[PDB]
């Protein structure tokens, strides 16, 4: 095996038993991967001064009941991938001072442990993952008042009685996933601080009443499970993280501290309006994919905090966002929707608003203050705080000279929108601001756009249209990538494609009527710089 | 109604309990080793078993109301024209 | 983390007796219940009581995989063609019992045993049945099938598992059956005009047995719940019958996280929590039986029948 | 209709959908060196109803 | 069918939808049907040993 300092790396295969003619002063030991069959006493503790022996993937099955009791200085021990449910007495013997006990993947079986586990005074990370326990008694866990992290997913934990975590007093970081549990009664677990039972079945949640100890309780996971309705959360006054996706929960100051709320894929049909009201310092929330008919965040002072909003995919009606509510909402989706008609200022009164996604909404902007437009239009003119904006697959039948004129935002997108009919000058205000734009698809003819003035632009996109005609270029602006794919141009004028040589490295032309014989400048920008 | 669907979600929790339900079927701790497998098309005996097994061979809501007909009597044309003879009896 | 150990089935039993008013209601159409102060009262005309009681009375480990073998008929040079020579009334087939016996080795293993045919005939339809061989000289009657005609060569499928577990248990060395045409006593003259292969594909049974190598209150299950017109749900628009045991299910059907390697033991919560692997099993019904009712219309008395009302067994998914 | 020739609303008070009819599958595997052919039962699923 | 020996009065039924909707859509004035011995192929006679 290969020989370092004090580290014996044994190869990944090929061994069949312990070696034993390597010498003792090595203090890191491997097994992983080999074909070992059984641990004996004799090789084993000729070897005294050891700090890690990882036993990973063998076929160990039969131990010394006095194996690795002769070991002083054991501080690590991977059985991760064996063969131990076949086993016999005794295990492990009690482990003078080990901080990580590793058992995955063992095939272990509900009293197996007791027979097997000794005490272990110093035990700091247990894991029990991808093994077949099925009960956890008071009897199960004891004689380990270290314990802090304990791994229990990919088991079929099914029920778990009163006090299976007496035992425990330091508990802190606990791990249920992909487990098989299916209700839970209540909760008396002070100390701990993540809890995880996801991908579960519980169908209900709850803890307990008359707290005399405060519970510490901060994260908390509970994806993937059949839970009917919102737990109540008065008891654990400390939780900044929650997940609820996929559940099947709908809706009929206990979270003064919530932080993270991810509620998406549930059934909350509407929002009740009380239920805002007392989650307070909020800094994220998705109701995303949940069929909320409309959102009523009209309250002033409510979700003062709040950083973003994930609205996508309900099938919203309406929007009652009041002013000065959101006065920290800096992200917000609204795509997937259909929104037909709003208040003009809906999205101006927002304070710091960033990026508002509106693809699928059917919203039409109109004229501005002067010049103005159809009834039921939005004003994204006076938002002076927006930095993106999506308006694709919105139909927007004609645009406006002003739609955008105070909204120094750096990325427009306006793609997926057949018929659209640009008016002049619409992208007014945005020339010195806007740096990248897209009209791919829109199916336009004549691209009758300020281009040379759009010095901060960066990057186009063009295809699937049929345009016709471009303004001549009369400087090398600094556009790097314009994209022209299946478009009417079958011959490229180089006079009108001024510059275009030092900043552009990328010019598609693929799939385009462009005939041979006929470009001269095509050859020569292909030479250096883009390619197809 | 309103919905929580997720096709992938679904899919992969549909392959993980066939996974579990053919591994059980067979009451197989572990799938077994393949090291000791003579190589080779399987002979042709197991060809034909398993081509014999695998193919195919030609071997409301609402509730309703009950009605009771009684059979006609022999009074009239039931023996006149067919005897219950001991082969057989006539309704 | 205490899970959630007791069942209280009052609220249960309370949304069943609810859900099933609205079902009752439902089936019959009735959007409300119908009107009863019409009635003429006293009994009942004994011609509707006759019905009801003709119309409520009584007439006329498999989960897990099964090894398959196949044995062929002898050839017809053995026993076959001696004694037993074919004629044109029927055909017959044996079997040799000590490679069946070889195949299966205990009786009790068998679970399905079925006897296949390849016809060769297409256009005439022939009506034909299956008989079994019962002494050196007797025989017994087991099934009869309609073969259909057709246009192509097609296989055929006799159900024979229960002679043969009595071979396996008390049968001689060769045993066999007979496929003689139908012959109706008026029938004078009847012949075999089905032809098949062999008198390269010769008949064989197609046996499966579970291998001798593996020879061997919260789930949900059925809860007993008796509902009472009169008295549950004050009705008195039905007379007969006074009360009926609309059981139901309960229990929870837990998710299995399956892995690739798993205890012996824990694989039998596979088959009682999840037999047919759906991504979220629901403890539904399993075998129903109807219910007949007889209740008032106006002035006339009506003799009905709900159809699947009665809950026997619950399985998970 | 189809769909609910089955339902019985006063059994399961949720009802769901459930595979209707099933068939087996067989398949080939080694023991070993010896070659096995079984057939497992209620694998594929061919219609659905709601109970 | 095999009518197994019993010593009480027993009810038999049949399934004949097949044949009553017939009747019902295009049937004669008058249609029945007729319970009989099954008659083995080697020339044999049987008798309806049931009282009904």
């Amino acid at each position: 095996c290969k020989m370092v300092d004090k580290k014996v790396s044994c190869q990944v295969l090929g061994l069949l038993q312990v070696p034993s003619v390597l010498p003792p002063d090595t203090e890191t030991l491997d097994l992983s991967g080999n074909q070992l069959r059984s641990i004996l006493a004799s090789p084993l503790g000729f070897y005294t001064a050891l700090r890690h022996l990882d036993l990973s993937t063998n076929e160990i099955s039969f131990l010394q009941p006095g194996a690795f009791q002769a070991l002083t200085h054991l501080e690590h021990l991977s059985l991760a991938h064996n063969r131990l449910a076949m086993a016999s007495a005794g295990g492990l013997g009690p482990l003078p001072r080990v901080t990580s006990l590793d058992l995955s993947g063992n095939s272990l079986y509900s009293g197996l442990l007791e027979r097997l586990l000794g005490e272990a005074p110093s035990l700091h990370t247990l894991s029990l993952a991808e093994n077949s326990l099925t009960r956890l008694t008071r009897h199960t866990f004891r004689d380990m008042p270290a314990l802090e992290q304990l791994d229990l997913h990919s088991n079929v934990l099914m029920d778990i009685e009163d006090g299976a975590f007496e035992g425990l007093p330091r508990l802190t970081h606990l791990n249920l996933s992909r487990n098989s549990l299916t209700c839970i009664s209540d909760f008396s677990l002070q100390q701990l601080r993540v809890l995880d039972l996801s991908c579960n079945s519980i169908e209900a949640f709850q803890t307990a009443s008359q707290p005399q100890a405060e519970f510490q309780l901060t994260w908390l996971d509970l994806r993937e499970n059949k839970l009917l309705h919102f737990p109540d959360l008065a008891a654990l006054p400390r939780l900044i993280y929650l997940n609820l996706s996929n559940n099947l929960i709908r809706l009929p100051r206990p979270l003064s501290q919530l932080l993270n709320l991810d509620l998406s894929y549930n059934e909350i049909e509407l929002i009740p309006d009380s239920f805002l009201e007392h989650l307070t310092s909020l800094c994220f929330l998705n109701l995303s994919r949940n069929c909320l008919r409309t959102f009523e965040a009209r309250r002033l002072g409510s979700l003062p905090c709040l950083m973003l909003l994930d609205l996508s995919h309900n099938a919203l009606e309406t929007l009652e966002l009041g002013a000065r509510a959101l006065g920290s909402l800096r992200t917000l989706l609204l795509q997937g929707n259909a929104l037909r008609d709003l208040p003009p200022y809906t999205f101006a009164n927002l304070a710091s608003l960033q990026r508002l996604n509106l693809q699928g909404n059917r919203v039409s902007p109109c004229g501005g203050p002067d010049e103005p437009g159809p009834s039921g239009c939005v004003a994204f003119s006076g938002i002076t705080s927006l930095r993106s904006l999506s308006l694709v697959d919105n139909e927007i039948e004609l645009l406006r000279a002003g739609a955008f004129l105070h909204t120094p935002l750096t990325e427009l997108d306006l793609s997926s929108n057949p018929g659209l009919e640009v008016a002049t000058g619409a992208l007014g205000g945005l020339e010195a601001s806007l740096e990248v734009l897209a009209l791919q698809g829109n199916g336009l003819m004549v691209l009758q756009v300020d281009l040379p003035c759009f010095i901060c632009l960066k990057r186009l996109n063009l295809a699937e249209n049929r345009l016709s005609h471009l303004p001549a270029w009369t400087q090398a602006v600094s556009l790097e990538v314009l994209d022209l794919r299946n478009n009417s141009f079958s011959l490229l004028p180089g006079s009108a494609m001024g510059g275009l040589e030092t900043s552009l490295r990328r010019l598609y032309l693929q799939g385009n009527p462009l005939s041979c014989c006929g470009n001269g400048w095509l050859a020569a920008q292909l030479h250096q710089g883009r390619v197809d | 109604t309103c919905k929580t669907i997720d096709m992938e979600l679904v899919k992969r929790k549909r392959i993980e309990a066939i996974r579990g339900q053919i591994l059980s079927k067979l009451r197989l701790a572990s799938p077994p080793s393949q090291g000791e497998v003579p190589p080779g098309p399987l002979p042709e005996a197991v060809l034909a078993l398993y081509n014999s097994t695998r193919d195919r061979v030609a071997g409301d809501y609402y509730a309703k109301e009950v009605t009771r007909v009684l059979m006609v009597e022999t009074h009239n044309e039931i023996y006149d024209k067919f005897k219950q003879s001991t082969h057989s009896i006539y309704m | 983390l205490s899970t959630c150990k007791t069942i209280d089935m009052e609220l249960v039993k309370r949304k069943r007796i609810e859900a099933i008013r609205g079902q009752i209601l439902s089936k019959l159409r009735l959007a409300s219940p119908p009107s009863q102060g019409e009635v003429p009262p006293g009994p009942l005309p004994e011609a509707v009581l006759a019905l009801y009681n003709s119309t409520r009375d009584r007439v006329a480990a498999d989960y897990y995989a099964k090894e398959v073998t196949r044995v062929l008929m002898v050839e017809t040079h053995n026993e076959i063609y001696d004694k037993f020579k074919q004629s044109t009334h029927s055909i017959y087939m044996f079997f040799n019992t000590s490679e069946l016996r070889e195949a299966v080795p205990e009786p009790v293993l068998l679970s399905r045993a079925e006897l296949r045919l390849l016809r060769l005939k297409l256009k005439v339809e022939q009506h034909v049945e299956l008989y079994q061989k019962y002494s050196n000289n007797s025989w017994r009657y087991l099934s009869n099938r309609l073969l259909a005609p057709s246009d192509s060569p097609e296989w055929l499928s006799f159900d024979v598992t229960g002679v043969v577990r009595q071979w396996l248990s008390r049968g001689g060395e060769i045993e066999g059956f007979r496929l003689s045409a139908h012959c109706s006593c008026d029938s004078r003259d009847n012949t075999l005009q089905v032809d098949i292969n062999g008198f390269m594909n010769r008949p064989f049974l197609l046996l499966m047995a579970t291998p001798l190598e593996r020879a061997q209150e919260k789930n949900c299950c059925v809860r007993q719940l008796y509902i009472d017109f009169r008295k549950d749900l004050g009705w008195k628009w039905i007379h007969e019958p006074k009360g009926y045991h609309a059981n139901f299910c309960l229990g929870p059907c837990p998710y299995i996280w399956s892995l690739d390697t798993q205890y012996s033991k824990v694989l039998a919560l596979y088959n009682q929590h999840n037999p047919g692997a759906s991504a979220a099993p629901c403890c539904v019904p399993q075998a129903l039986e109807p219910l007949p009712i007889v209740y008032y219309v106006g002035r006339k008395p009506k003799v009905e029948q709900l159809s699947n009302m009665i809950v026997r067994s619950c399985k998970c998914s």
